[PDB]
């Protein structure tokens, strides 16, 4: 080690190993002291009034943490494209991480003359939540990840967590965590850190779209050996009761016996991009589909994976059923549609119900005649199914993943769960990549010349910077399709533009012009 | 088999109300004159609790030849009043005339109304019993010619689709609450043990008939008679599908 | 030996062992040319131009395929009786498919006179889709199977498939499959074909009916140590409230505490075989119960497995919840009820809810006195549950199989599924028996003496015939019941009958008098 | 052997190891003859033609059986405290049962002198249904268990069972079982019996509560990179629709995107212990929430695990969604709340929906405007979800167990089930501990001197006593929590009292003053 010696050599490249591909990324990461050096009780109260549904309580830790739970932190636009134009499936298998070339500096705003000098003798405290003993906040799609553009410098987000809350108050069951109550590595400028992790077995992500629909799997030339009720009345009129039966065939695919049915559903309000056909009313929250917990409602944000809209319904989108990303430079509040990128899951319409339609219809009575009393003459009545739970024989696809989307999530530690694929998309894991917490060490700075039991406070201003390196191994699923006609592929467009898509501008600013999925290749059901 | 108005031609030889078969020739039938002087107030009588009457859904509307009956499906039960356990709505038909003078089913103090609506509720579970109290029907009077109420509007819109007898259609979308008087008015009613207003009468109905009639526009009332017919050919309308009144007998009518 | 020797013997038999039964079957088939040797695109516009619900887009191929996905193709009525009267469970284990005694013939039918000769040359191509790269149409209950009666000669059905469609039009995602893009074997007279397939791990089919009901598993002599709310308002009638509790016991089994609940449900309309108590209206489709996919509706044909009807209500059947077979010689359009055989599932009424009844009741509000809040008050209200999903602790039985019913089905290749047992009955497999595609090799007539350029459309008229054998080993699950009293068994009736059931009549026409299930033996829950 | 020689020692104790604890219990029992040595048909009619819902058909056998399916039969209150205060989980592993020190008795009830003596040459029969060929009645929470007080002497309950029934009648499918049709050991005063059983693999019970809520898993300081629909109208006026989007951040946690959702639900009516605010109506059964099976209604008892009430409203409890135990001395009919102990599951509010609230809200229409057909212009409409089945991404906890609650249950033998954790709590097992049947061998009295065909009906009156021992090893799941602040622990209260909790009174009567769950320690989600 030693100041006059680095501890890392820029590693960023990517290598495709046929059925696999190794991604490597390196980045600089500036880290401030954060909340001085103290933990801070936070709560709905601290934030303010929030809301019953926005009520909380937890703690702001003076620590920071690294994050790369976004495909763009590992795959380049060209990288993705390929992956998606050539594989039916993909999944992470491992990860290797390294921090190095760390430099800690002290700042001295000499009466307006802020002066940065190197504190060669200082340290950053780093550790991983490998035993998963701390609140896991890496599965909440927050900012603070390694930027997609390698040349970009990053700031490292601050770690904070929530616990049980009664309004803005805590309960006895609430827990407090101290990260200093964990063993941690201390690094001087000559030192570095590294660790490796094995992804638990996860299902390949479906990077394809079906070329068939659940309701169209039969032979369009052969009849079924099954019959269906065709008529209930002779017709003419008056006591026409009858029971006619017919064979189901190519002419009436709708009534044919089937072995499997579409996945479950939770209806979402439909919203048109054309704000003239919508409705002159504030319905964002009022018309939102939601769920409740201990007297607190939470928007069904991603919700179950459901087709975003019917064929041609493009302009429509479920109130809260799709992932919406902000375009480069987009503001934080009340921005127009033209500032955001709304994803869609049309591909899964082959097996999943439309998010803004009922699952189907069900009988609600017993049709009858005046055969008993002259009453009881009830006509067959049916009702619409707004939300349908899991049923045997159901099949479904999960939500697609995106270059700018999340990669993994931690499955909640509970007695029971079902199909734990993270609803925002990606791979669910009981033991996902552990959190890597990092925080400099507070310099005690000036102390008094007479004993002071009061804990220290003046601490000398400092900040730290260096380089992080994450490598992830992704196993790939090749395709052996016999499709004759060419497949649909993602390609850039030749048409003379002002700036290359996914590149920097005259001001050196990067831009991801559109979200990119993974479902371009096709396969049968 | 037939109403008195129907048995008016030399042909179409059917049985009129004076010759209805089954158990329709007995003491308790259903349509009685309700004298408010002779009724006694029953404290146990309380306004019904209408559960499922606020939901909006499509309803099957069909030309039952004798009247227009609307299937109420499920989830429209009634638990209020002095009903034994609870009753679930199964059907909704109505009776009218050519004017608000001939009358419609029940009469209060000898006064008739333009139209009478019968919301019939079957007993929820009970058992395999032949005993009475199998139906708890709600009777609402209709007589007004001034203002149009949107509650009956979808019904009138669906009326032309079932012009011919034994024809089926569907109401676009409506709620049972919209077709009923305001809840502040549904406080006074009468209970009497009637059998049935249709042939093959069975003494299994509670017949809770409400005061304070409902108000619909005169145009809707005229459309009711204009858009419906008895026979297959559009010749004989559906004016007077009303059963003549029957003696009260020893039965005692209570008041809420 | 070529053109002079046999490519096979007849076999076709059944060997029963202790815990196994291998069935063997051989039949005589005939293959026409199909599509005049050509591929053609098919759509509703081409055939029917029907409503959107029945719109479709696909392709008809000049290929045929072998179908033996029905039990009667392997089990004799007798064989079937032995199976169902002595085994609690069963499942397929392996298969041996072979083709032979191939004979290709030409057809003269010239100037009026029609003649037939053999083309000792000529070829029939055969190949299995062992890689499952072609649309799978064997799980759609189609006709074209090996005849139940061994003496019957059958014609191979034509293979066709459906892909994505928008109305009658196709989309860029639609796939065109060419069967000639698959390697295949060609066969002259004297050549034979053979392949073996091993079945996947599947659960034994439940060939039994429960001798107990889910709601009657308690000891009828002992009380529970649990209490239930018995009374609430000390009768009277003013402002009297109370909470009285009682022990749940033999007298009130209905309220006893329970560990398991019945399986999921999807209400169906009730239809009576006695057409008088039905209703004087057309409701076959209006009240059929269905589901939707990308704007298209499809009926709930044999949807979830539910008890066909309440005890002693055989006259009733769910509109589209049961399997309906056609009697021998029955037509295909608007036949009477006496011409079809409607199956039922009353055996599963011990654990599955009745198909034509609501699952149960559920509270829909908060009951309270007026004083709470002010002067509102509220009475306890409940609502019917028409469709109920899957809940923890649910228990259910699957659809029964029939001698004329399907055997297996291919589980759709999707990200997720639940209990992938085919809804029409049988065994669901990710890799079921591969499709066996078959075709006569086109033989050009006589080409011009001057080079043309275009494809040949002049061909010799030919067809092929031969024998086919299939052998399947089935594993058996025996019964060790301690039931003292005798059990119900499937039996023929001794009463005189013009004809013997499951036999040919005076004209040699084989017929199956009734559907035969598999649930006659009983065991406890 | 024979008399004079003890057959077994006492053995009653607990042994705590690191990850294991073995409990040992021994008790004194007495066993009468029961149905005068006869099997008898019983039914609703037999009892008193009970309600349709309460109709049943079955048999009563002169056999008794051993029941120790309760936690207090093995764990002392003291022992229970150590288990729940120091372990995050636990599960049964193996067991050994022993019957010993038989001793029967003659009881010559002469005139008034019932004179009891010993019949040394008498026999007791005992056998285990290790093959599970008999109706299993141990999963029904019946009385008759080993007394919690190791000093109380108890009577063996009588074994009875139910089969199929149509009203009070039986069907051909109904089964009759004769226990003498099983090999059984015969014991005299000098004989003993013993057997060992290994528990199947079951999940550890969750003996902890969550310190986080499913809707509070995000970092309270960092914003998300996902947007949500914030506004739809620019303001009041008229035609002014719009689409405004905002970043979901800490200030608006309610609308944040989430990967996992709360478990399913089946709404129950809410009941207040304050009988002034409930209602002046009888709604115990009317508004109870239930499910139907073959036309018979059964109350949804504990039902799905759902939080008993909203944080704070402890006075409320689901009509039939909680376990209710009777206090010592409490009668069986119409007892007051003060006589019973009502359990709750507030601990699971972190992941499970509140039992008496809707799961959430779902869209029901398509908001529309005054476009073509302006008379339309719909409005965002939503509907309440009272019963929600399973959906992918759902997580939940199971119902807690109790010192006085059941331990295990037998999973119904069916084709399918979901998350078969017994709804009343415990471990579900396909092959749970076998039932242990025991019976006094009949001793005919003096027979006649001339041969008679009739079976004997005169028997020497007899009854047996003796000791029983049961040992169970339990696996423990230690906790390695990093929580700083102390945890909640079960503890006795120092405050003076007339008696000691969990002890006997001046009359030697033992009592359990309250139910004790197991969820004291905490863990993150
Ligand atoms: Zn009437």
């Amino acid at each position: 080690d030693g100041v006059g010696s680095s501890s890392g050599n820029w590693h960023c490249d990517s290598q495709w190993l046929g059925d696999r591909v190794i991604t490597t990324s390196t980045r600089t990461w500036a880290l401030p002291t954060y909340n001085n050096h103290l933990y801070k009780q936070i709560s709905n109260s601290t934030s303010g009034g929030s809301s019953n549904d926005n009520a909380y309580f937890g703690y702001s830790t003076p620590w920071g943490y690294f994050d790369f739970n976004r495909f763009h932190c590992h795959f380049s636009p060209r990288d993705w494209q390929r992956l998606i134009n050539n594989n039916w499936g993909f999944r992470p298998k491992r990860l290797n991480f390294k921090l190095f070339n760390i430099q800690v500096k002290e700042v001295t705003d000499n009466n307006g003359v802020k002066t940065i000098a190197n504190n060669l003798t200082s340290t950053v405290q780093v550790f991983t939540d490998s035993d998963y003993q701390l609140p896991y906040v890496l599965g909440s799609a927050h900012e603070g990840c390694l930027p997609p553009f390698p040349a970009d410098v990053f700031m490292i987000p601050q770690y904070g967590y929530l616990t049980l809350n009664d309004g803005s108050q805590a309960v006895g069951r609430s827990s407090f965590y101290c990260l200093e109550y964990f063993p941690s590595q201390m690094l001087r400028t000559g030192n570095n850190f590294q660790f490796s992790y094995e992804f638990e077995n996860v299902p390949f992500h479906s990077s394809y779209a079906h070329s068939q629909s659940l309701d169209r799997l039969m032979n369009p030339l052969i009849d079924q050996y099954l019959y269906y009720l065709s008529k209930t009345i002779n017709g003419s009129g008056q006591n026409q009761q009858t029971l006619k039966f017919s064979v189901a065939g190519p002419s009436n695919m709708a009534v044919q016996g089937r072995n499997y049915i579409p996945g479950p559903s939770y209806r979402q309000q439909r919203v048109s991009t054309t704000v003239t056909q919508n409705n002159n009313s504030e319905f964002a929250w009022p018309g939102a589909s939601s769920w409740a917990l201990n007297g607190r409602n939470s928007l069904m944000n991603p919700g179950p994976a459901m087709a975003s809209h019917k064929e041609g319904e493009d302009r429509f989108f479920p109130l809260s059923g799709s992932l919406i990303f902000g375009k480069q430079g987009t503001g934080r509040d009340n921005v127009d549609a033209d500032k955001v990128m709304i994803t869609n899951e049309e591909e899964i319409k082959t097996t999943n119900p439309v998010a803004t339609e009922s699952y189907g219809q069900v009988a609600t009575n017993h049709q009858s005649a005046q055969w008993p009393t002259s009453y009881d003459a009830a006509q067959a009545q049916t009702g619409w199914v707004q939300n349908q739970g899991i049923l045997p024989g159901m099949v479904w696809q999960d939500r697609d993943v995106y270059l700018q989307g999340p990669i993994w999530a931690k499955i909640p530690h509970t007695d029971g769960n079902f199909h734990p694929s993270p609803l925002m998309g990606g791979f669910g894991m009981k033991h996902p990549p552990p959190q890597i917490l990092i925080k400099n060490t507070p310099v005690p700075a000036d102390p008094p010349t007479a004993f002071n039991k009061d804990k220290l406070n003046s601490f000398i201003t400092q900040y730290s910077t260096g380089q992080v390196s994450v490598e992830i191994e992704w196993e790939l699923q090749k395709e052996n399709s016999k499709r004759w006609n060419p497949e649909i592929q993602y390609t850039s467009n030749y048409y003379k533009s002002n700036n290359v898509e996914f590149a920097v501008n005259t001001e050196g600013v990067y831009s991801e012009p559109r979200p990119i999925g993974t479902r371009y290749l096709t396969r049968n059901l | 088999w037939c109403y008195e108005i129907q048995t008016k031609d030399p042909r179409s030889s059917c049985l009129g109300p004076e010759k209805w078969p089954g158990a329709c020739k007995e003491n308790q039938q259903s349509p009685i004159n309700i004298v408010t002087a002779r009724t006694k107030v029953n404290p146990r009588l309380t306004p019904f609790i209408l559960v499922g009457y606020d939901q909006k859904q499509q309803w099957p509307i069909k030309n039952n030849q004798h009247t227009v009956e609307m299937t109420l499906g499920g989830g429209a039960c009634i638990i209020g009043g002095d009903l034994p356990a609870r009753y679930e709505a199964v059907q909704l038909h109505l009776h009218w005339s050519n004017g608000n003078d001939n009358g419609s089913e029940h009469s209060i103090d000898g006064r008739h109304f333009a139209m009478e609506m019968h919301i019939v509720h079957k007993k929820l579970t009970s058992s395999k019993e032949d005993s009475k109290d199998k139906f708890a029907v709600l009777a609402f009077m209709i007589e007004v010619g001034d203002k149009v109420n949107k509650g009956f509007q979808p019904l009138v819109e669906a009326l032309p689709s079932i012009s011919k007898p034994h024809s089926t259609s569907t109401v676009r979308e409506s709620s049972l609450q919209d077709m009923l008087p305001p809840s502040t008015k549904m406080y006074t009613y009468f209970r009497y043990n009637g059998s049935l207003t249709t042939p093959n009468c069975d003494e299994t109905v509670i017949w809770t008939v409400y005061k304070q009639p409902i108000k619909i526009h005169k145009n809707q009332f005229l459309e009711f008679s204009k858009n419906l017919y008895y026979d297959e050919d559009q010749k004989l309308n559906m004016k007077d599908n009303v059963r003549p009144l029957q003696p009260l007998g020893k039965r005692q009518v209570f008041k809420s």
